[PDB]
């Protein structure tokens, strides 16, 4: 582990200090279907003509990025993603830009988001939940060793691959920071109390977010919900969670130590780091190496019906990808 | 039930990221 991580760090640092840039062009891809939309961009399924490989191409409108003050965040996303390498991280295959947009071409997961299956099915059994959570525990161990904070764990950001393993996507808030940082970002249901109370925080907020995820996966709803974000923040800051009667003793005790407002006691944050989590009784069945190796049998495997089938995704209205004859925001995105 | 309250809530769909 220590050894693996040391070498992992050497690999990351080389790409971090000398990022890949301009490794494809838009006309190399055929655009098939919108798989998701956001405030400053969309993601489309595309075909790479030269390989016939299918990819999820994230397209960001530079002007809208600038309007929403997401320049540095967007540079973080690309710079971090091109540098990392881990089985449960979606891979950035190509990045480029044109007059109008930024593009990140990432590995496609036709299985859809965890969110979709969780909502439909209602909830995951503890072993099912535990299987996903293990991959998150390992992924954060990896990311955190590189000085990266992820900052948006949720089911909407976890793709199910063709082996039923997960890919973490959406690095828009990921940041390489050795000290404390202060940006209010995340998703309301998943925010640590530190963030809400506008303190400087650190990687411990990812461990709290893990607690929220495990809970939601196993309960079928989040530990803190209301109709409005303000009502959610109140709940989170009160320091009170009710667990379903069906939750096992071990699960509840893991969640008490993750959803811990007190940082000196929150698991993942302590003197014994991630092993506090890994050696907990709830995980006692988990073979961590077999999970990393993808040798554990997945409790659910997505229904396959083609390398570019989109049936696990919802339908979104299509829009032209327009490229201006004028370069927008060249300077802001010079390093992209 | 808590499940009933959740499903009746306005936050069972995809949740947007927030930022300052
Ligand atoms: O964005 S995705 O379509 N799905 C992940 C969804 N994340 C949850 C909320 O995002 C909404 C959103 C979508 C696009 C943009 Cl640019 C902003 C906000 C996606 C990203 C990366 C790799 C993928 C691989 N396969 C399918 C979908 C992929």
């Amino acid at each position: 582990v220590k050894e693996f991580l040391a070498k992992a760090k050497e690999d990351f640092l080389k790409k971090w200090e000398n990022p890949a840039q301009n490794t494809a062009h838009l006309d190399q891809f055929e655009r098939i279907k919108t798989l998701g939309t956001g405030s400053f961009g969309r993601v489309m399924l595309v075909k790479h003509m030269e390989t016939g490989n299918h990819y999820a191409m994230k397209i960001l409108d530079k002007q809208k990025v600038v309007k929403l003050k997401q320049i540095e965040h967007t540079l973080n996303e690309k710079r971090i993603l091109q540098a990392v390498n881990f089985p449960f991280l979606t891979k950035l295959e190509f990045s480029f830009k044109d007059n109008s947009n930024l593009y990140m071409v990432m590995e496609y997961a036709p299985g859809g988001e965890m969110f979709s299956h969780l909502r439909r099915i209602g909830r995951f059994s503890e072993p099912h939940a535990r299987f996903y959570a293990a991959q998150i525990v390992l992924t954060f161990e990896y990311l955190h060793s590189l000085d990266l904070i992820y900052r948006d764990l949720k089911p909407e950001n976890l793709m199910i691959d063709q082996q039923g393993y997960i890919k973490v996507t959406d690095f828009g808030f990921a940041k390489r920071v050795k000290g404390r940082t202060w940006t209010l970002c995340g998703t309301p249901e998943y925010l640590a109390p530190e963030i809400i109370l506008s303190k400087g925080y650190n990687k411990a907020v990812d461990w709290w977010a893990l607690g929220v995820l495990i809970y939601e996966m196993a309960a079928g709803y989040p530990p803190f919900f209301a109709d409005q974000p303000i009502q959610i923040y109140e709940k989170i800051v009160s320091g009170k969670v009710r667990f379903p009667s069906h939750f096992s003793s071990d699960l509840k005790d893991l969640l008490r130590n993750l959803l811990q407002v007190d940082l000196t006691k929150r698991f993942g944050n302590l003197k014994n780091g991630v092993n506090d989590i890994k050696n907990h009784k709830w995980f006692a069945t988990t073979d961590w190496i077999a999970i990393y190796q993808r040798k554990v049998e997945a409790p659910f495997i997505p229904k396959f019906k083609g390398p570019g089938d989109t049936s696990n995704f919802d339908d979104y209205e299509e829009e032209e990808i327009r490229v201006s004859i004028n370069e927008k925001c060249g300077k802001e995105f010079s390093e992209f | 039930t808590t499940y009933a309250d959740f499903i009746a809530s306005g936050r069972t769909g995809r949740r947007n990221a927030i930022h300052d």
